[PDB]
């Protein structure tokens, strides 16, 4: 086995159905007999226990400590990860068919893939056919001007760039991704820095990269008028399930 | 609806061609034994320009007497040029506030340099233009032309390799910068914000220096006097934004060929296109120019053969070799990827390589010539070796039994060449 | 409406016999696209639109709104005209070139902030001389207002040294104001007598596409009048003309002679030309001869004014340190006025007449700047010289005229 499906929560049950049901069942859509999910502890080292009421194929909980990111989470989980991992996140409602992304983690051998959806602050770009991504920063770490290397334009010389894109926070990544962030602790949280770390490292046996565009649905943001949207599109998503 | 006008620029502003300005005009240098406005000129009328203008600042009286005994000056030609003098033009900017005083063009006109090849048809571009101009309500004013090319060709000269960010749906240029003397590139975030639909960063363009232009660009160019060159107000349009919005579109194109020489590196990227028949129907044989001495022959490996050659015995003509009529070649002698000027005389056993003779060139026996460039009537004795990159100039004699150094710039003047001499090399 | 005549020997500044446009009063502030509001309380929504073509010069372009002034159904006692364009700096080095440039001043300034914006127009006030300042924070806190109040009072004490006696503070603000201006605004005096001399900074075509065959007049010129008094019917003359480089030389100036068919204001104008308003003489000139705005930069005399046609002109360069009031925190080199660098492509703008020019030569004592276009302006007058800092043309440095070429084709 070389996929080992991870679940991150730092969540809550809300809507019709519980919330983090929706990501999971998505898993056992296709395969992932088994699946490792990581509570959060600042409020209380039990959500594992009301989880527990549920009626997947077969769950996997693993507590943690009070303060703790998604690369934290990774640092703690590690011990229980022997391959490669696909992480995902609690507050993510989407239909997408999974066996795009991992194409591209298949045929090419990357050592990343993500998935990005045209949404409806950061910037990103990446190459003509719209596969490997080549830039990627955000406004907080830019004063006003947006800076590209030389070496990137010789091996790329044609960038296209997308503005209002939303992540949903669903990678595949490599065993020695995360060997290396056991080298590092300076990694606190994964879309923050890790991500950007290596997009930058793919430029100094190189470093492959890939995020695939979707056009239908998003994440449950942190936002409550993100969670109103979901609920009011959750009826159209389960009619076809 | 009114027939198209081109406004061209015979004068090179800068200074990019001493000492060889110095004794005679950048414009008039021969590329393939035929003057540079000839190629413009033969561009311009192919494209289907009907009125032209050339302005000249520098030497006008030589312009003037080669463009008056070329093929466009007579009644029989589609295009009426007209040559305009003026000794006070230091700039582009001033051609194009002239341009505006005198009350040329009506509308919708062609900005080109007097040193452009290319063969481009600009029917789709100048539809697009006039098309976005009448749905825009005189929104655009400018249009470029742009080649699709990798940045590693050679034609892509580190000095004049230039970036862009545009609009992909709608051709708009929303930044443009040179690339001169850097190592990263900065691109402002605003335009960003005012699109969110994605902006693309293209950095594999050739400047073609091809511009399709409205009289707004006149109006431009006489209200902003600080305005010198195209690029200063490309960059000052670009900063100042929201008043005067005045959108910039882009017009790419893939499968013709044009680029503007500005340099020795250019010229040989352009000259080597050329003969290897890049700028197709523009060719060596194809005698655009309807004169007797440029006729010419064509055969295996690109070998362009005028009439009275007079090939010696033993003399391997390799590839993508162009020999003016009335030469003289020795015994044994190896030429290759060089041109040669009509009336030139070369010796036994000379080995040319990428070099370029002009007219009269005379070359003594047992020379060894790579990658130089020898100027009309210019002479070089035996026992002599020429280093890449070396330049003789006008009549300049380089005495026997002495190999120059890789960078050699000589001529007649003493100042402005690193050496002058008549007749060796040492002092 | 009304009651003009064309028969008068001295005019009034005040007097009701024009009664429509008698001083320029301009408005230099902080206001940031703010100040047009002001003056469109002042004086109205849009009393003056009779004729708009694209826009040539936005930011460099000086601006001119009449307001008529009465009280008591009511009396007009006077009419000034509220003048104010964007980018301080180009007003202020119009108005030091000379004279007759927004005999009373006012500060649109805002009463919410003190920020560097404020301090540039003080300075530029200051630079350029009557003032009265206003407070634009409407609709603040009564304590807000008082706190305001002070600090606007601790302003007015500091720049006291150049002027430091205005006074005011959502229409009744513009009637106390209008009321106090009319009680404080001093009569400008101008001279009538002179020959009649006008700058033309706009030019117009009034013939509408497919017009009649006989009915199309054209040469409908805008701009402001130096001094003097002209009627309808004088034979006035353009100073700059045509410039044609044609030559193979020195350009040829064809002075170009019209007779004045009339003169018009935002209203309809009498013959007479009050000074001190953007006028529009409508001549019998041709249309294609002056396009859109294509005619702008040229004096309009009527008896051959004094000033003749010149080419270069050698000044005398006296430029500020750094930014006349302007240094913000940073500051790093931006208030660092350059030296006189040779061929640094300037504007000179004597009076209202803004040219270019590159200069070709100077050892430290005379500039030989060779204008851009020919200009016609004076012998010796006061010529300023402004450069362009960031996309912003600011004053740099001023001079005075004294050699140059000259010429005269007739």
């Amino acid at each position: 086995m070389e996929f080992q499906a991870v679940v991150m929560a730092v969540l809550l049950p809300v809507g019709n159905k519980p919330l983090i049901w929706y990501p999971l069942n998505l898993l056992e859509r296709v395969g992932f007999e088994e699946v490792i999910v990581v509570t959060t502890r600042d409020v209380q080292k039990a959500l594992c226990a009301e989880f527990k009421m549920k009626m997947k194929p077969d769950i996997v909980c693993i507590p943690d400590d009070a303060d703790m990111g998604t690369a934290d989470s990774l640092r703690y989980i590690y011990p229980k990860l022997k391959t490669d991992v696909l992480v995902l996140s609690c507050d993510l409602i989407t239909d997408v068919a999974l066996h795009e992304v991992v194409d591209l983690f298949r045929a090419y051998d990357a050592s990343l893939a993500m998935l990005m959806r045209k949404g409806q602050r950061d910037f990103i770009g990446v190459d003509s056919t719209g596969k490997r991504l080549l830039f990627m920063a955000n406004e907080a770490d830019l004063d006003e001007e947006l800076v590209i290397k030389g070496s990137i334009l010789q091996k790329h010389p044609r960038i296209r760039f997308h503005t209002g894109l939303v992540d949903a926070h669903l990678y595949c990544l490599k065993k020695y991704i995360v060997d290396f962030l056991m080298e590092n602790g300076s990694i606190t949280s994964i879309r923050s820095e890790l991500i950007p770390y290596l997009v930058r490292k793919q430029f100094s046996k190189s470093l492959d990269i890939y995020s695939f565009i979707k056009e239908a649905n998003t994440l449950n943001l942190a936002p409550y008028d993100a969670c109103w949207n979901a609920c009011r599109g959750d009826r159209w998503e389960d009619l076809s399930r | 609806p009114p027939p198209l006008q081109a406004v061209l620029v015979a004068d090179s502003f800068d200074r990019r061609f001493f000492p060889i300005s110095k004794d005679q005009p950048r414009v008039l240098l021969p590329l393939a034994n035929v003057a540079l406005i000839d190629y413009t000129l033969e561009f311009l009328t192919a494209t289907g320009v009907q009125e032209t203008f050339v302005f000249c600042c520098w030497k006008a009286a030589q312009i003037k007497e080669h463009l008056l005994k070329s093929k466009w000056c007579r009644p029989t030609s589609l295009n009426v040029v007209r040559i305009i003098t003026s000794e006070l033009y230091r700039s582009l900017g001033d051609v194009l506030r002239d341009v505006d005083a005198k009350a040329l063009v009506r509308s919708d006109f062609l900005l080109v340099y007097g040193d452009v090849i290319s063969n481009i048809n600009i029917t789709r571009a100048l539809e697009e233009h006039r098309l976005r101009r009448k749905l825009e309500k005189n929104v655009s004013v400018m249009t470029m032309i742009f080649k699709e090319s990798s940045p590693s060709h050679p034609t892509r000269c580190h000095e004049d390799n230039v970036v862009v960010a545009v609009d992909s749906t709608t051709n708009r240029v929303l930044h443009f910068q040179k690339t001169q003397g850097l190592r990263r590139f900065a691109f402002p975030l605003s335009l960003f914000q005012g699109s969110s639909d994605g902006v693309e960063v293209r950095y594999d363009l050739l400047d073609c220096h091809i511009s399709i232009c409205s009289p707004q660009v006149a109006q431009l160019f006489t209200d902003n006097f600080d305005y010198q060159t195209r690029d200063d107000f490309v960059r000052g349009l670009l900063v100042n934004e929201e008043i005067l919005g005045n959108q910039i579109h882009m017009h790419v194109t893939a499968k013709e060929y044009g680029a503007r020489v500005s340099n020795l590196h250019m010229y040989s990227a352009v000259c080597a296109d050329v003969i290897r028949r890049w700028v197709y129907p523009l060719t060596p044989e194809a005698n655009f120019t309807d004169s007797t001495t440029q006729s010419c022959t064509h055969s295996r490996h690109n070998i362009y053969r005028g009439p009275e050659v007079s090939l010696g015995h033993g003399s391997i003509l390799e590839e993508n070799v162009l020999l003016g009529s009335g030469t003289v070649i020795g015994s044994n002698c190896f030429i290759t990827n060089s041109v040669i000027g009509p009336g030139c005389h070369i010796g036994d056993n000379v080995v040319l390589d990428q070099t370029y003779l002009w007219q009269g060139v005379r070359v003594a026996a047992g020379a060894q010539i790579h990658q130089s460039l020898l100027c009309d009537n210019a002479e070089v004795k035996e026992r002599v070796t020429l280093k890449p990159r070396s330049v003789l100039t006008s009549q300049v004699v380089v005495g026997p039994n002495i190999t120059l150094p890789e960078g050699s710039v000589i001529s007649l003047h003493p100042p402005d060449a690193e050496e002058d001499e008549d007749d060796g090399e040492f002092s | 409406l009304t009651t003009l005549d064309v028969t008068k020997l001295t005019p009034l500044s005040h007097e009701v016999i024009s009664r429509q446009a008698t001083i320029n009063i301009g408005t230099i502030g902080h206001v940031a696209h703010g100040k047009s509001t002001v003056v469109k309380a002042i004086s109205g929504v849009h009393t003056v639109r009779f004729k708009n073509e694209l826009e040539r010069n936005i930011t460099i372009k000086l601006g001119y709104a009449n307001a008529k002034i009465y009280k008591l159904n009511f009396k007009l006692v006077r009419h000034v005209s509220f003048v104010d364009c964007p980018g301080h700096d180009i007003l202020m080095a119009t108005m030091l070139n000379g004279a007759a440039v927004m005999d009373a001043a006012l500060l649109l300034i805002a009463g919410n902030e003190s920020c560097p914006q404020p301090q540039t127009s003080e300075h530029l006030a200051a630079i350029e001389i009557h003032i009265l300042i206003l407070q634009n924070k409407i609709d603040l806190v009564k304590e807000s207002q008082a706190k305001e109040q002070y600090e606007q009072i601790l302003a007015f004490v500091q720049g006291t040294v150049a002027e430091g006696a205005p006074i005011i503070p959502l229409k009744y603000n513009i009637e106390v104001v209008c009321e106090y201006i009319v009680k404080k605004i001093p009569v400008p005096p101008r001279d009538f007598t002179s020959e009649p001399r006008l700058i033309v900074i706009r030019s117009f075509d009034v013939n509408k596409p497919g017009c009649e065959v006989d009915d199309l007049k054209g040469g409908v010129a805008g701009g402001s009048i130096l001094k003097g008094v002209l009627k309808v019917g004088q034979e006035i003359e353009v100073r700059p003309g045509i410039v044609s480089k044609d030559s193979e030389g020195k350009l040829m100036c064809k002075p170009i002679f019209s007779k004045i068919v009339s003169l018009f204001a935002e209203h309809n104008d009498l013959q007479y030309a009050a000074p001190g308003g953007l006028i529009g003489v409508g001549t019998k000139i041709d249309p294609t001869l002056c396009r859109a705005d294509r005619m702008v930069g040229q004096v309009l005399g009527a008896v051959g004014a004094l000033p003749e046609i010149f080419t270069e002109l050698e000044i005398s360069y006296f430029l500020l340190r750094r930014l006349l009031g302007v240094r913000t925190e940073g500051d790093k080199k931006a208030a660092k006025v350059q030296k006189l660098s040779k061929n640094e492509v300037l504007m000179v703008n004597i009076g209202s007449l803004s040219t270019g020019g590159r200069v070709s030569a100077v050892k430290a004592d005379l500039g030989k700047i060779v204008l851009t276009n020919p200009v016609c302006t004076e012998v010796g007058e006061k010529i300023a010289l402004s450069r362009r800092v960031e996309k912003h043309w600011r004053l740099i440095g001023w001079g005075q005229i004294r050699r140059g070429v000259t010429i005269k084709p007739t």
